[PDB]
């Protein structure tokens, strides 16, 4: 079991090193199958928590907060605020939950290991697209320059390209009923049926 | 006993004037009604507020734009007054059924 | 609403009386 | 018997900001003490204040002498004779309240009164113990005895004579108060009695009228309180006697909020030193504030915060904060606008409120009927 | 009727003395802090003339 | 009809309270059921006719 | 004295056991279900007494056909020294023997005897896996329930996952209702006890809870799925389900269940930004238990970070004991959202600088981001104006004349007509 665990750990770390997402999921999935339930016999691995936080940050990366919190429930509560390797991704999740996006941008450089940047970048993109979605579902008509400022699209051309990427468009000045009587008639006839037709 | 009675008469006359005026209007500046009634704006505003509060004259007073609005409240409500009460009535019925449920 | 509630409550009460009367007869069967 | 709350609430139980810990009130309590010498108020006085001073036992000596003499007298009059019913025994227990209640405690007096109640037949003795121990449990924070005695009096005792219990709602001034009972019931029996007081044992007439006004204007904001508390005769007369209370009432009624708040501050402070202090002075001054705010907001559609502040005392920002807090609590139907500085009232019309109440009551009934249906027929 | 023993019936310690044991149904607003009234009023109007 | 049904509901509650302290030994219920049936038929018909009218006549 | 009263209690308990056995026998008569839940309803009452004498008397009383299935409980069964067949050698009905073995199981459960309890429960459910009679389906539900309970204090709840899964399926094919619901709830509890929330969620989505389930089982299922959706960020539906669970919970008993559900409901409501009503913090049977959750709630209303941290530091043990620590941390970071909800509830229009000043957010842009995030959810209905600084709330149109009341009242029809239909269907006139 120890050697199989080592094989899978090296596989996952290679998968992130390869810079490919889909394989990474399968490697950590099999490793979870080998990690922490009913095992009780494997010695505490030095890479336990590093890859645990790796997986947590990955789950954060592709908007999988529900899975992130379930896997948080899986691991012991003592290491959540003690182990830095999982303290970090939990911290960015919490900052995302509040909405302190600038805090996430500041803490992007506070990774506990170099084997975190891969989806640190994609999470930095995820928070920005979530920002854009909440903006469009929040404001009425937001000006282009403010969006450029607070979407962290430092290059205005990049911001314009991302605007074209979504149906949320620039607009002209850079500023980004009936009585149905059919279904409710059916409802009333349904009431009439339930009155009639015996029990 | 002559100052009190005359003050009451003055207030009654003020109310009668205020209802015999503004009757044409549906949304009127308090300044205009003060000018028409020859009283201070604050005094007539206080009298209007008191009259509305006592429900002696239907209407509302929008101080934000210095206007007085007039309307009426629909009396269609009565059925709910029965409806609501019936609900609470059968609440009791359900309670009684619960006792019979304790029998079973 | 009102009518249904009343009808539903009346039906429920009628069920209580039956569920009582049936167990009355069963207990008598004693 | 024991009227002036024994000064004990105002005595050294109102320290800190109220600061009442030593003054002429301690003198009044000590004169009420030395006459009919008592050690019961000296329990806490044997612990924290005047703990082990010379007078603490210099009074105890002839106090114990006097109480031993009188208890001996009662025991001789009880054993030598065999007086039945309302008798010398009831005298022994009434003294025992004038005594050990004011010697050490109510417990012996409660037991003795229970015994003589088993021995007696008439009803004023039971009301006597009711008020005796209502005040004792206002000294020692007892309510279960008060409600037990009240139930005994009203449900069973009040089948002969009548006209007595009403004022013993004084407990209902402080039973369910901070929601429903500092008012409503506590006002509907104060009002029902203000014409015929006849209970000067508990409190003087003026204090009774102040209590009645205080609880009535929170029970009734303007639901035609005037028909009972402003057009009321005796209340008006005693208000002629009490300028402060009359001003406090008519300021609210006559929409003179600027002076109504100063009257309410005075009421809060004079209410913070009472049997009514510890229960709900905070609650009462919150409720009256909300009441005045709702009175002003009614008969208005949109009010400038400046107009509120200038006409409701002071504090544009103070009024903003208070309205925010009260809307956040769900009361005071109105929406407050910022630097545009408008307050908009959103009171639903009769139809919309009727629909909402229908939804609420019907949801209650539907949950009940669902539960009932499911526990039946399995 | 199930007693739901699967959920441990959380014992209320040793039925220890409560806060008040009062009959006093209160709301969420009774627990804040306040500083009388008149103080506020004078403190907010003497800046403008009181 | 709703007011009559309210009075009938009061009578029904009063009668049902007696049912408890009474072993097997005009009904405010039968009249209640008749009023309920007339209410539902009248209002269901009126609603359906109204909306059929809304949608067949433009 | 004590011996006499003990003997009378044992005799009356034995008489109730006789009545329950006769009722189970009658249940098969007429070839109809039910009439077994009548015996099973007083199961806690009978379980309370369960003396050795009465258990031995019942074992010797209804098992005139001596077989080995009883010869296993006898070694643990103790008979009186100095101290009744109710009467021929008629073979025992499977339901009757299952019932008596179940009370044996309950007695051995009560006396902290667990290992032999595991054995007897194993021999109990080994046989019932062969039967195909609906009369033995109601009893099987309690059999599985106390089987899992036995494995619980034995700290082997993880082992029984396969067995409960197999019986759950078996019930599913046979269209069982009570057994199915009990098995599903036991499976959910098994998943939660090892924090396998993802597995429980996946099971829930693929399994439909029977509508005809018992009230207690429905409440348990509601609590479990509410915990699922609460730890799975579906706060609104979790709160709705938890309230629905509290509605269907027993009123008199179930102190622990109501305590746990109230704790979780408090945490979920606080996470949603709402404030739990103070009334629940006042019932005696709930007060002290919710006391740690009370001091917490106050802080959320005030936003006092120091108070929140102190409460956490002084009550983390209690919070973890009921498994609310993680949700409490999420609340520690959603206090700001709660404050924004309150602000938008009170104010109609408000500048962002005012938001920052009131919430101690130390930045207008940070307040803008926070309010935008909150309004992205259903937390607040507003419309931010970055050009000026408004947080203008949505105009409150008249809910009447808006087809919304028609929809609500249509739902209430559907419910009331449904209730009337079930009531008139369940009349069940008798044959004689």
């Amino acid at each position: 079991l120890i050697l199989a665990r080592d094989i899978l750990e090296i596989g996952a770390q290679w998968s992130i090193l390869r810079k490919d997402i889909p394989s990474f999921e399968r490697y950590m999935a099999q490793l979870k199958c080998y990690y922490f339930d009913y095992k009780e016999q494997l010695p505490e691995s030095a890479y336990m928590h590093q890859l645990l936080g790796l997986n947590l940050l990955f789950l954060l990366s592709q908007n999988r907060v529900a899975e992130f919190h379930t896997e948080l429930e899986r691991l012991p509560a003592k290491d959540i605020q003690t182990n830095v390797y999982i303290k970090h991704p939990v911290s960015l999740e919490q900052y995302l939950m509040e909405g302190s996006y600038n805090k996430v941008f500041l803490a992007k450089g506070n990774i506990p290991a170099e084997s975190y940047t891969f989806f640190i970048d994609i999470l930095l993109d995820t928070i920005r697209d979530e920002i854009a979605g909440c903006i469009e579902k929040a404001y009425e008509k937001i000006l282009f320059t403010e969006a450029t400022r607070i979407l962290f699209f430092n290059t205005p051309k990049k911001m314009t390209d991302y605007a074209k990427k979504r149906g949320w468009v620039l607009g002209p000045n850079n500023y980004y009923t009936t009585i149905p009587s059919t279904e409710l008639a059916k409802q009333v006839i349904e009431y009439a049926r339930q009155l009639e037709m015996i029990v | 006993i002559i100052s009190t009675h005359l003050a009451k008469l003055y207030d009654n006359l003020l109310e009668q004037n205020l209802i015999r005026v503004i009757e044409p209007f549906s949304r009127v500046q308090i300044e205009h009604i003060s000018s028409l009634i020859k009283l201070s704006k604050a005094d007539v505003e206080r009298k209007l507020s008191q009259m509305i509060l006592d429900k002696k004259f239907h209407g509302i007073l929008d101080q934000g734009e210095g206007v007085l609005i007039i309307f009426d409240e629909p009396p269609v409500d009565k059925t709910y007054e029965a409806a609501l009460e019936t609900i609470q009535n059968m609440s009791k019925v359900v309670d009684s059924l619960y006792n019979k449920a304790k029998k079973l | 609403y009102l009518a249904s509630l009343i009808r539903s409550v009346v039906a429920l009460h009628n069920l209580i009386n039956n569920k009582i009367a049936n167990r009355d007869a069963e207990k008598k069967e004693g | 018997p024991k009227n002036p709350d024994l000064r004990i609430a105002q005595l050294r139980f109102l320290l800190s900001l109220p600061e009442h810990r030593g003054d002429a009130a301690v003198r009044d309590e000590l004169m009420a003490a030395v006459r009919d010498n008592n050690m019961a108020p000296y329990y806490e006085a044997l612990c924290k204040s005047l703990d082990w001073q010379i007078d603490v036992d210099l009074l105890n000596k002839m106090k114990k002498a006097n109480e031993d003499e009188l208890k001996r007298l009662d025991e001789e009059l009880e054993d030598a004779e065999k007086n039945l019913g309302e008798s010398e025994i009831r005298d022994a227990m009434m003294a025992k309240a004038e005594y050990l209640c004011r010697i050490g405690d109510k417990e012996g007096a409660l037991t003795a009164f229970r015994k003589t109640y088993d021995k007696t037949v008439a009803l004023g003795h039971r009301l006597d113990i009711v008020f005796y121990l209502l005040r004792i449990g206002l000294f020692y924070m007892d309510n279960d005895l008060i409600t037990r005695n009240t139930e005994k009096a009203k449900s069973l005792i009040e089948e002969g004579g009548d006209w007595d219990r009403r004022n013993r709602l004084k407990v209902y001034q402080g039973l369910y108060c901070v929601a429903i009972r500092d008012f409503k019931q506590a006002a509907e029996l104060f009002l029902d009695t203000v014409s015929t007081f006849t209970s000067y044992e508990l409190m003087d007439y003026k204090t009774f009228v102040t209590y009645t006004v205080y609880v009535s204007m929170i029970a009734l904001e303007r639901p035609d309180l005037r028909e009972k508390v402003i057009k009321g005769a005796e209340i008006l007369e005693v208000l002629h006697s009490l300028p402060a209370v009359r001003q406090y009432l008519f300021s609210l009624y006559e929409c003179r909020y600027s002076v109504f708040f100063q009257s309410l501050a005075v009421v809060e402070q004079e209410m913070k030193k009472d049997w009514l202090f510890a229960p709900h002075y905070r609650y009462y001054v919150r409720e009256m504030r909300i009441h005045a705010y709702s009175q002003l907001l009614e008969s208005y559609r949109s009010l400038t915060l400046g107009y509120m502040a200038e006409a409701f005392g002071v504090g544009v920002e103070f009024i903003d904060q208070e309205l925010s807090r009260f809307i956040a609590a769900g009361r005071l139907h109105c929406k407050i606008d910022k630097v545009n500085e408008i307050v908009e009232t959103n009171r639903p019309d009769s139809k919309n409120w009727q629909y909402q109440e229908t939804i609420k009551k019907g949801d209650l009934l539907l949950n009940r009927v669902q539960k009932l249906s499911r526990v039946i027929n399995m | 009727d199930d007693e739901f023993e699967e959920f441990p019936a959380e014992d209320w310690a040793g039925l220890d003395e409560d806060e008040d044991a009062h009959v006093w149904e209160d709301n969420w607003d009774d627990d804040n802090v306040e500083d009388d009234f008149s103080n506020q009023l004078r403190a907010e109007l003497e800046k403008h003339g009181y | 009809v709703v007011k009559e049904m309210l009075e009938l509901a009061k009578n029904y509650n009063k009668a049902v309270e007696e049912e408890d302290k009474m072993t097997p030994e005009q009904d405010p219920k039968r009249h209640l059921e008749e009023h309920v049936d007339v209410l539902m038929t009248s209002n269901i018909v009126q609603c359906l006719a109204a909306m059929l009218d809304t949608v067949v006549f433009k | 004295a004590a011996e006499h009263s003990q003997r009378e209690l044992d005799t009356v308990t034995l008489e109730d056991i006789k009545e329950h056995v006769k009722q189970l026998e009658k249940a098969v008569s007429g070839k109809e279900p039910r009439f077994v839940l009548r015996a099973l309803r007083m199961l806690p009452s009978t379980s309370r007494r369960l003396n050795h004498y009465v258990l031995y008397k019942a074992v010797q009383g209804f098992f005139t056909s001596n077989n080995a299935t009883r010869d296993f409980l006898l070694p643990f069964l103790e008979e009186p020294m100095d101290t009744f067949r109710p009467a021929a050698s008629t073979p025992l009905l499977p339901e009757v023997e299952a019932y008596l073995q179940l009370l044996v199981v309950i007695f051995m459960m009560n006396s902290k005897r667990y290992k032999e309890a595991q054995k007897i429960s194993d021999d109990l459910m080994q046989k019932i896996s062969t039967q195909n009679r609906r009369a033995l389906d109601l009893v099987a539900a309690k059999c599985y329930y106390y089987h899992a309970r036995v494995y619980e204090f034995l700290d082997k709840l993880d082992v029984v996952r396969s067995f409960l899964h197999a019986r759950l399926r078996t019930a599913t094919l046979r269209h069982d209702a009570d057994g199915q619901a009990t098995l599903l709830n036991l499976l959910l509890r098994n998943y939660l006890h090892y924090s396998l929330y993802d597995q429980a969620e996946k099971l829930v989505s693929k399994s439909v809870f029977p509508e005809q389930a018992n009230n207690n089982e429905w409440a348990r299922y509601l609590y479990y799925t509410g915990r699922i959706k609460a730890i799975q960020l579906e706060y609104s539906e979790a709160r709705r389900t938890m309230t629905n669970a509290l509605r269907k919970a027993p009123q008199h008993t179930a102190v622990g269940f109501k305590q746990t559900v109230h704790k979780l409901l408090i945490v979920v409501e606080l996470l949603l930004g709402e404030i739990p009503d103070r009334l629940q913090f006042r019932q005696p049977s709930l007060k002290r238990s919710l006391m740690p959750y009370f001091l917490l709630t106050q802080a959320v209303r005030t936003g006092n970070l120091a108070k929140f941290n102190q409460v956490l530091d002084q009550f983390g043990e209690k919070f973890q004991a009921d498994g609310t620590y993680t949700l409490i941390i999420r609340l520690r970071h959603n206090v700001i959202k709660t404050g924004v909800r309150m602000i938008s509830l009170s104010y109609s229009r408000i500048s962002l600088a005012d938001i920052a000043q009131k919430l101690q957010l130390d930045s207008p842009e940070d307040a803008e981001f926070i309010v935008a995030k909150a309004i992205r959810d259903g937390v607040i209905e507003a419309s931010i104006n970055h050009e000026k600084g408004y947080v203008q709330s949505k105009e409150m149109i008249d809910i009447y004349s808006t087809r919304e009341p028609q929809l609500a009242f249509h739902q209430r029809i559907s419910f009331c007509l449904d209730i009337h239909n079930m009531s008139v269907k369940a009349m069940r006139f008798p044959p004689k």
